[PDB]
């Protein structure tokens, strides 16, 4: 760890793109996280909202 | 548009509902629709 700044450069910013794709998972209050899935199995007017 | 329907095909007359009706018969667009005017025409049948 002498290169401590420049190793934590790149941590942060694998940390940043990680979390980012780890978002796609997340629900966000709607039925399924998914969007094909949650496409499928409603009516378009109600898979809107 | 004029068209003679029963009580439950009024319901079924309405924005993004499914029904036989609503299937085949008629078919309501995903979009404002500016009114529905239903009442019951047994009188004159």
């Amino acid at each position: 760890s002498a290169l401590g700044k420049l190793q934590d450069v790149v941590n942060q910013n694998a940390q940043a793109l990680n979390t980012l794709v780890k978002q796609l998972s997340s629900n966000f209050g709607a039925i399924s996280s998914v969007l094909n899935d949650i496409l499928s199995r409603l009516d378009p007017p109600e898979a809107e909202v | 548009d004029s068209f003679v329907i029963r009580g439950d095909e009024v319901r079924q007359i309405a924005p993004g509902q499914t029904g036989k009706i609503a299937d085949y018969n008629y078919k309501l667009p995903d979009d404002f629709t500016g009114c529905v005017i239903a009442w019951n025409s047994n009188n004159l049948d």
